[PDB]
């Protein structure tokens, strides 16, 4: 209940302030994608092991 | 006093002491997408009262105005402004991108990869044929034990069922007792204290259960705990080697997992794992 | 939780259209219906000389 | 949860055969047995006059 | 759950040695302590005429 | 195809890791200004839910 | 609640004894990483080592 | 749980500064406010000649 109320308060304060939440989410997901890619690239570049597949 | 360099959230920052404005000005700069030239330009634009600025190597040879900042933060250096020379020592940092000159070990691992690419097909092709044989071997070793385990877990289920229905019968007969007492023999003003202390005693027993068994009293969890206890205490009356059974089940699962992981690269021609 | 695996924010909680009105339009009429049921049953029981309080 | 992560629907929940009959067939007789041993215990206490409702 | 990802039986649950003894050796003494505490406190309030049971 | 992949995958993964670092350093720099607005919104969204709990 | 109290007690004892918990956590994670990619090298499917 | 997937230990749980004080500084004044509200409401109910206990 606390998390639901916090989310409703956030999604009202973000509409009042006209905050581009969509751009923020699509920008925070790309940093996550690029760091998961960097984490994957550790095997074939440091320990000379085969690369792990997606998932 | 002096100049310090710190990495915060993946970005380096450098705290410079400036002559014209005696205030510790901080510069947050990217190591890859910038050079020394742009850093000196930032310094000059910030102060606009510094005659010149230059960076030197720890020996004395001037470093070029085009080297990336990541190439610089490896080792120490000197930053000279028109009157002062600060020896800047960056934080200890080992590697940047694993991109450097070639090495004989790289050629050796390349030749190893070539040999692996040339022989892995014929390796996996008969490794699958050996795995499918080991799987049947393990599965035929398990057939005599599965029925014994079934006959043990049938008695375990029958006893857990008895326990559940007995709990229901108990909480029905308690209702019966209290309903007879409160309306036929005595009155409710006599049976209200008893029926509150029954509730409190039950609430205390549900906590002693947690104290004793290290887990909360929830129905499907206590049921599964009592089923496991009945099963493990029924395997003593049969001398059931549960270690062998667990080992066989784990080995069969691992063999099937290996087969599933290996056979897909043979169908769609993709990497292994 | 208020964030995803990354730093993104969860979508807005989907509220029900006129929820409080839709629940108080069900609670009250059935409350009165239960009141009527109780009154009629008590009257039927007392009329036939079955249970009389005093 | 309703669906699997891939999108398929979960299997049909298992249902105990004649559960609503078994439950009452266990509830009723033991409830009557409880009423019986309560009446008998109260009468046994009244015989010796250990506790009287006063 | 009673089985792992493979069809293997979970180990028997760890059982506290002498559970009912260690429970009823801490429930009864403190229940008697509470009884005597209430008795003494009520006699103390009765001697000073602060609250009298009528 | 497998042989050609084996011969030319270390240099390609090195270029890929360099591009990924150059892209992450730009994504984080672009995200830097939105974090301030996000925090200024989340403080107002958390104050009112602490008010709700205490109420 | 029991787990929360246990963690509080453990971390108060660790502060009272100066246990240097960070190095222990780092070493645990490094052992968890060093034996993962070691059993990944002795893979019975990929021919990475002789004596097959 | 007390440990991660490896043997590492979870961080110390966050503890609110001055917890009991911030709780009992908002429980007691509102008990007093509730007492006042109930007293005034009973007085007003007795004033309008509505509910007089006897
Ligand atoms: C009106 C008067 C009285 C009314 C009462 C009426 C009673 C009716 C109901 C009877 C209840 C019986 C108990 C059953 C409970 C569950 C049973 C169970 O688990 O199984 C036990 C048992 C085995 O299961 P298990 O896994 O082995 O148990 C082992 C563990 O310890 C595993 O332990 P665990 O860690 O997994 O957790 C279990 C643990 C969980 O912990 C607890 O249960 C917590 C209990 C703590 C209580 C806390 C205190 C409460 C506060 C109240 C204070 C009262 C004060 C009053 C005075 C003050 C003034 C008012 O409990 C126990 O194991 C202890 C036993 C359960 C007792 C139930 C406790 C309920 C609370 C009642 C106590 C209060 C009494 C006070 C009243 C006094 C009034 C003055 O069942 C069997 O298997 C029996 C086998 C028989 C032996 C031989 C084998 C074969 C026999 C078959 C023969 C037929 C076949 C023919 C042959 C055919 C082949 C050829
Ligand atoms: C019997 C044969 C079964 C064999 C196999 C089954 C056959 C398969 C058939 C295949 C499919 C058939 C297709 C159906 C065709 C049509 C489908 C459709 O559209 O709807 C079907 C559709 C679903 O059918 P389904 O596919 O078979 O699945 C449902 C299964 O029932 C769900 O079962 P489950 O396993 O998932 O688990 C459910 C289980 C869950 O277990 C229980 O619910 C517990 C069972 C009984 C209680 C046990 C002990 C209780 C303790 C009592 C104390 C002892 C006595 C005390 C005396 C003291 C005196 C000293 O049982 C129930 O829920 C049974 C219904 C009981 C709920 C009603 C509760 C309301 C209480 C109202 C009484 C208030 C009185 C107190 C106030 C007094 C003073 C003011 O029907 C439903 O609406 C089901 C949802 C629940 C509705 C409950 C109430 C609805 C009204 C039904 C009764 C009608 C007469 C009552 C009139 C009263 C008005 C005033
Ligand atoms: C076929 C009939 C023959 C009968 C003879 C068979 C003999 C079997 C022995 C009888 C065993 C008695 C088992 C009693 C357990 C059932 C009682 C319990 O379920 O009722 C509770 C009231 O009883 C009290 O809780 C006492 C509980 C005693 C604490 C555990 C003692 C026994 C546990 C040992 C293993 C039992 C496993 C059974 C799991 C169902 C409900 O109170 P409630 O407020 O609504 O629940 C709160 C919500 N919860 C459940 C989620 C927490
Ligand atoms: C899950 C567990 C739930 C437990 C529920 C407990 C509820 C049981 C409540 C029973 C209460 C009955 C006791 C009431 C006695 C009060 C009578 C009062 O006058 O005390 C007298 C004073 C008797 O004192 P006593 O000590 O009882 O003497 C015993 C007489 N003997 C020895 C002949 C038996």
């Amino acid at each position: 209940a606390r998390d639901r109320q916090y989310l409703l308060f956030f999604h009202k304060g973000a509409k009042k302030s006209r905050f581009d939440l969509e751009k923020y989410n699509q920008l925070k997901d790309a940093i996550a994608q690029a760091e998961m890619d960097l984490k994957r690239l550790r095997d074939p570049l440091q320990v000379h092991l085969p690369l792990r597949q997606i998932g | 006093d002096d100049v310090t360099v710190v990495y915060q959230n993946g970005l380096p920052v450098i705290s410079v002491r400036l002559p014209s404005r005696r205030e510790r000005c901080q510069f947050t700069l990217k190591p890859i997408s910038d050079s020394v030239g742009v850093f000196l330009r930032q310094l000059q634009e910030e102060d606009r009262g510094i005659d010149r600025v230059a960076i030197y190597s720890p020996d004395g040879v001037r470093v070029a105005a085009s080297t990336g900042i990541d190439l610089l933060l490896l080792d120490d250096f000197k930053l000279v402004i028109n009157d002062l020379t600060y020896h800047v020592r960056p934080p200890k940092r080992d590697l940047l991108s694993h991109e450097n000159a070639a090495t004989l070990n790289d050629v050796k691992t390349l030749v190893q990869q070539l040999y692996t690419t040339l022989c892995i097909e014929q390796h996996q092709l008969n490794k699958e044929r050996e795995l499918i044989e080991r799987l049947e071997d393990l599965k035929e070793q398990l057939a005599p034990l599965e029925k014994v385990r079934i006959e043990i877990s049938r008695k375990a289920e029958k006893r857990t069922t008895l326990v559940l229905w007995g709990g229901l019968a108990y909480m029905a007969t308690q209702f019966g007792i209290l309903a007879r007492l409160t309306w036929w023999e005595y009155s409710w003003d006599i049976m209200e204290p008893v029926t509150y202390f029954i509730t409190y005693g039950s609430a205390m027993a549900m906590y002693a259960y947690f104290v004793m068994t290290r887990q909360e009293y929830v129905y499907p969890e206590a049921r599964d705990r009592q089923y496991l206890l009945f099963f493990h205490k029924g395997a003593k009356k049969s001398r059931f080697d549960l270690e062998k059974y667990n080992q066989l089940k784990d080995a069969i699962a691992q063999a099937e997992m290996d087969l599933k992981r290996l056979r897909d690269p043979l169908q769609v021609h993709l990497p292994l794992r | 939780v208020i964030v995803t695996r990354s730093g993104a924010i969860l979508p807005k909680p989907v509220k029900m259209s006129f929820g409080l009105l839709r629940v108080f339009s069900i609670v009250i009429p059935f409350l009165y219906v239960g009141t009527l049921i109780s009154k009629n049953f008590a009257a039927l029981l007392e009329e036939h000389d079955i249970f009389v309080p005093e």
